[PDB]
């Protein structure tokens, strides 16, 4: 068949698979790209947490976390842990227009990781509370 | 300022004393020896003690790393200790108005109240002829505003070849406190 860029819906079936799993089997990777840190863990299908790292719990402070360098070093901290108990496959899902958004996928891929979709989840509202006010700096 | 959190996978230093998490003393080793125990346990690496010239670093738990920071956080809420000094600056003129002077004097005593130090010079007012009889007449005069509450630590110095003066003031001594009271006490009610 041809290939499309939809993740294929549960219901109905299809012949994709990933060593023998299904989509939904895959386990998923929680990345939270904030703009002075960048935290990773990775899920199961049912929820269960395997391995969490972030710029923090490498040894980075202040405005290091912030870094390209440092969400990347957290994505093999995770992409190590999670390897020795199994995990190839990982569903991406980022959340956050940080700076370590796309340089903790690589990070993951650094640590033996394939990534086979990639899923924003970045928080919109459809007007709900009311931000900062605005600064001059 | 520094926290008890892990150092992480990368050593500055290639020689550490490392340290067993019960305490043990595992003994100077090379820098990729120290990797080796952070994953054979997965164990974390804490800088225990960084004035010491060989570097102390002990690995534990994560859970060991927060019950000893959860600990410094009673220690210093019990038991603070905080006696940093703040300097202040003030650069007046010889013939600074007496509003002026009013409004800065008040500002010293806001700073005095706060333990702060308080390092005031006088210039040579623009285009005046004067000399350090009157210039260091300010001083005796702004001290007076704090009887107790104030007192010189330094002295007016020539700082720039006598066109400046410069003093420190400080908030008074607990024990000068003191006596200054006892003092003030027996001119008045002995009398």
């Amino acid at each position: 068949t041809k290939f499309s860029i939809y993740p294929p819906i549960p219901g109905e079936e299809s012949s994709l698979r990933w060593a023998g799993k299904k989509f939904e089997e895959i386990p998923i990777a929680h990345i939270k790209a904030s703009h002075n840190n960048t935290q990773i863990q990775v899920v199961s299908a049912s929820n269960e947490p395997l391995a969490f790292a972030s710029c923090g719990t490498e040894g980075f402070r202040n405005a290091k976390k912030g870094t390209g360098i440092a969400a990347q070093t957290a994505g093999i901290a995770a992409a190590a842990r999670a390897k020795q108990k199994g995990v190839i496959h990982i569903r991406v899902v980022v959340k956050g227009l940080g700076p370590g958004r796309l340089s903790a996928m690589h990070g993951l891929i650094m640590g033996g990781l394939e990534v086979i979709s990639i899923t924003d989840n970045t928080p919109i509202p459809h007007n709900g509370c009311r931000p900062r006010k605005a600064r001059k700096l | 300022k520094t926290a008890f959190s892990n150092v992480g996978r990368k050593i500055s230093q290639r020689v550490i004393h490392l340290f067993d998490e019960k305490g043990n003393d595992l003994g100077n080793m090379h820098r990729a020896n120290v990797i080796r125990l952070m994953d054979e346990r997965d164990l974390r690496l804490v800088q225990r003690n960084t004035s010491t010239e060989p570097a102390e670093y002990q690995l534990m738990t994560g859970l060991q790393i927060l019950q000893e920071r959860q600990r410094l956080r009673e220690m210093e809420k019990a038991n603070p200790k905080t006696g940093p000094t703040l300097r202040k600056e003030l650069i007046l003129s010889s013939n600074i108005g007496q509003h002026d002077l009013d409004t800065k004097t008040k500002q010293i005593q806001q700073w005095i109240k706060k333990k702060h130090l308080v390092q005031i010079t006088i210039k040579k007012g623009k285009n005046v002829d004067v000399s350090e009889n009157e210039m260091e007449e300010i001083f005796h005069q702004i001290l007076q505003t704090m009887p107790g509450i104030a007192t010189f630590s330094s002295r007016p110095q020539a700082v720039q070849g006598g066109k400046a003066l410069m003093c420190v003031l400080r908030a008074l001594s607990k024990n000068e406190e003191k006596a200054y009271k006892e003092t003030q006490e027996t001119q008045e009610r002995d009398t």
